[PDB]
Formats: C-alpha cells, structure tokens, sequence
C-alpha cells in the first residue's frame, strides 16, 4: 500500500550542502503527509523536517533555516535541502508517511548522510 | 504508559482551520497537539474549531495551558487527570516532545478488558 | 461505503479465544469477523469470549448469521441497520469475502462531524 | 518501523513447487501476523495465505492444500511453500504484515511468481 524509496546523501564537507529525495509509491498513499526523521549514532530517533498535502511545514529547532523541505504532488516525491551541514547532522536519514505535522505511520529504510572533514 | 498512540496526529500553529478540518475528515480525530517540530506548543480539539473562518490559524484559538502526561508515568495517573479535570486527550511528553497520546476512550476500554480476565 | 476501516482485523474458526483475547490486549478491538481465507463465515465479539476456557476454539461460540452490508451501499444505509438491530459491528463483504467495517461509533462520529460545518 | 524484503520466485513449469520467503525487520515489528497476498494481471488483489503470531494459519480456498505457510519467530521471516503450480497461480506475490487473520497494514514490494509451459 505505502513504499517510501530514499535517494542521495552520503558524504559532504562540513558546511556544504546536500539534499536527499523520497518517492511515495502504492495505492494505500493518497496525498500524505510526508517528512524526514533521523538518528545519530548514540543518538534516538528525531524529526527533521515534515510538510502535510497543504504544504505546510513543520521543521525542528536544529535544522531550522539550514534545512528547507518541499514536495512534489504529481510525483508523489519529498525533497530536503540541507545547508551548511555541521558534523552533528551525520545521521541516518528516513523518510516517513503519515497524517499531520509528525508523520510516523510508513517508513523508509534509512539513506547515510556523512558531514566529516576531509 | 501501557497505552498511549505514539503515532501521533499533529498540527503546527501556523495551519490553518481549513487543513484542520481535513485532518478530521482523513483521521477522524476530536484534538490534535500542536507542535513546532516534535515540542508541544499547545493542543486544538473540535471546540476550538466552530465556527471560524477557514484562514484563521491555530496559534490564534488553541489552547495554551496542555494538560499531559510523561511516558514514565502509569496510564492509571492520567486516567486520574482524565477524570479530576474532566479533559479528554492527554498528550504524553517526554523533555517536552510529544513522544504518544492517550485519552478517555483509550482509557475506558481498559477497565472492560479487565473486567473480563478470569479463566 | 465512505466510512470504513479497511484493514480488518479478523480471525478463523480454528484460533482461540486464549489467542483472541491476544488479538483485543493487541489491537484494542470489540469484536472480530470470523473468516475462511477471506470469505466470512461468523463474527466473535467480547460478549460470547466471557468466559470459556482458553482452549475453546472461535467457531463453537462465534454467531453463524452476521448482519453484514456491501461496498456498494450508502454508510447511512449501515446507520440504519446499526440502529434497527441494536448490532455493534458491521462486517462489509463484497463477493462474499470482507473487505472493511464500519461500526456504530465510527457513525456517531459523522454526526458530530456534520455538526460543524458552516463556513 | 516496518519492513518487508520478499525473496524467491520466478519461472516454474506448470505443476512444480517453489517458495517465497519474507523478512520483516524494523523496531515497530513485534510478532506480528504476516501473510501472502497475490494479483493475476487482470485480477484484484486476493489473500493467499495467512499466519499469526501464534502459528493459526489461513489459506485462500483456491491454493489449499497447494500451499503452505510456515514462520520463523527468531528470524521473523515467513515462508510460502507453494507446490502444483497451476497457471492460474502466476502473478505478483506480496508479502503483508498486520494483525489478526487477514493482515494488510504494511505491505512488500512484490515478488513476480510466473507459471509457463516451457
Ligand atoms: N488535553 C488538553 N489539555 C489542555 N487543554 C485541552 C485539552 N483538551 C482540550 N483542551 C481545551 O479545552 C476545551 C475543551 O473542549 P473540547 O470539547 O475541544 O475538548 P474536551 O472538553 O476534552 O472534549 P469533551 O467535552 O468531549 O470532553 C477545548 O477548547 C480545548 O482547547
Ligand atoms: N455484526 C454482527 N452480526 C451478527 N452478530 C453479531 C454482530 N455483532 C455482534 N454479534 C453477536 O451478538 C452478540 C451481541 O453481544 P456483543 O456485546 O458481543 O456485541 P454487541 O451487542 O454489538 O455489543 P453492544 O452490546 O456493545 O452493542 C454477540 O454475542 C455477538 O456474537
Ligand atoms: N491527535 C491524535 N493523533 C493520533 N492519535 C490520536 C489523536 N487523538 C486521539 N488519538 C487516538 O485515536 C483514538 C480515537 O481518538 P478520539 O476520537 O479523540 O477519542 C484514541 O484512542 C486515541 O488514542
Ligand atoms: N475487527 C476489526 N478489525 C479492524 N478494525 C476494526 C475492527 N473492529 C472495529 N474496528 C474499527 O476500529 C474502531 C474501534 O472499534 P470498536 O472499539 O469496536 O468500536 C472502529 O471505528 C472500527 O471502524
């Protein structure tokens, strides 16, 4: 009913920019919200950035303004622009469905995003 | 919490009533905590809804003042909060980030569950 | 059919109760159609599981003629039903085999959804 | 939270046997009932077999006795022998995971089971 496939990341210099995509495939989706959660390595499961059908956005304090989300309603495809991206954004990304501002019902299998300092 | 929703249906202060009451249409949910990313800001619930016009935002009618609960605590604590102050959904919160949710109903199922566990 | 859950919950004949009881402390759900595959055959709610043993398995106790209702059919015209037989739950089968259910609450809710909607 | 990574498939000559297997990993699995669903290319989606955490299986009326699921709870994958392949058994196979005896809630990716006269 619902797949969620991640697409880019990876590694990035320390304060350069990178983004990352999401198709929402299956017939269970129907306009959903859609957004992106992450986790460091000690770290638990947080919120990046979110944005329901309407397009609005929902972003944590920690990304706020380096991070900008936006979607693609034809496509059915999530886009998150990172910026200027500290060492401590080095996480795995996933890329969630759901209903609201906190999307959590589907889930991706998580793209790699590195910020280390070569 | 033995029973609290942790897939949680929220809002941000600056949508609109209009996508508010959509939200009741596709989830079929009373209220909704409002957050700014995953913080609990405040909480709407249908009361707090009608009868405004479409373009008002949350931020402007919700309620400030949220009753909820930490996931620490025993979903026989909020069931006493449910009933002292006569509230219906209790957002569960943990370091002030809404983490689940519980209320009356999901409550009120367990005392039936109970009620019948004699074999 | 504009109300209905479409991921049902349902059980077989041959389970039991000692595992349908499972199923209610899993999902928090009243009662269960009974299925061959996906064609219903019964339909087990809380009130015949209390209190058989354990081992007692769903098609001794489940209720053989369930008031049922197809995709095809208004959700006014299950309101009707509900409240004419004083009945719960309503399977919803097309062909024969269970494709969502709608129950009363589920209904009560679209009233008070109704209610409000004047903008 | 939920994933699942079907495996197996493919061509099989009419009347012989092959098996399907899901893994379901992810933190919001917790022992829950997995199952086989299946679309012909006209077809609708249709329930092929079904089995709870407990072992309660629940197979389809048309691949009874054919096929038969089993699980294992340790490596939460399931697995769907499926024997006297008949024509009318070639379709996508999709793995399911839910509750109860027809689970829907999360869905595979598909797995194409094709049945040929060669
Ligand atoms: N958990 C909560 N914490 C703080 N304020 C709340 C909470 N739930 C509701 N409110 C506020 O209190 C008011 C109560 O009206 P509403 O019907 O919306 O909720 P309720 O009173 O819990 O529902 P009910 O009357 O069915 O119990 C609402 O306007 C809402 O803004
Ligand atoms: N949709 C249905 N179709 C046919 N029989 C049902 C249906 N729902 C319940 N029953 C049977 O009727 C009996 C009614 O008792 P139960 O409390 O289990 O359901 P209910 O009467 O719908 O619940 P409530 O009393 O809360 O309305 C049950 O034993 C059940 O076997
Ligand atoms: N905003 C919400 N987001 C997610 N789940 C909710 C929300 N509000 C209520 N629920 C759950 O859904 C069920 C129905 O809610 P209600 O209709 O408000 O009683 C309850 O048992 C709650 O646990
Ligand atoms: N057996 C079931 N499987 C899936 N969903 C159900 C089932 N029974 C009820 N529901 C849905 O879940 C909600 C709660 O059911 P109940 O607690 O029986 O009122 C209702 O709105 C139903 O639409």
């Amino acid at each position: 009913q619902v797949q969620l496939q991640e697409s880019g990341g990876g590694l990035v210099q320390p304060g350069g920019s990178l983004r990352l995509s999401c198709a929402a495939s299956g017939s269970g989706f129907n306009n959903n919200a859609m957004g992106w959660y992450r986790q460091a390595p000690g770290k638990q499961r947080e919120l990046v950035a979110a944005i329901t059908s309407f397009g609005s956005t929902n972003y944590a304090d920690s990304v706020k303004g380096r991070f900008t989300i936006s979607r693609d309603n034809a496509k059915n495809t999530v886009y998150l622009q990172m910026n200027s991206l500290k060492p401590e954004d080095t996480a795995v990304y996933y890329c969630t469905a759901g209903w609201g501002a906190t999307p959590r019902s589907y889930w991706g299998q998580g793209t790699q995003v590195t910020v280390s300092s070569h | 919490m033995d029973v609290m929703n942790t897939e949680v249906v929220t809002v941000t202060p600056e949508m609109t009533v209009s996508e508010v009451i959509d939200l009741i249409l596709k989830t079929k949910h009373l209220g909704f905590p409002v957050v700014e990313g995953e913080r609990l800001v405040g909480i709407i619930t249908l009361h707090d809804i009608i009868g405004v016009e479409p373009e008002e935002r949350v931020g402007n009618i919700m309620s400030r003042e949220v009753v909820a609960v930490s996931p620490n605590q025993s979903a026989f604590e909020a069931f006493k909060i449910m009933s002292e102050m006569g509230i219906g959904r209790l957002p569960v919160v943990e370091h002030g980030r809404v983490v689940g949710i519980v209320s009356r109903s999901d409550l009120m199922r367990i005392k039936e569950i109970l009620e019948a566990l004699e074999v």
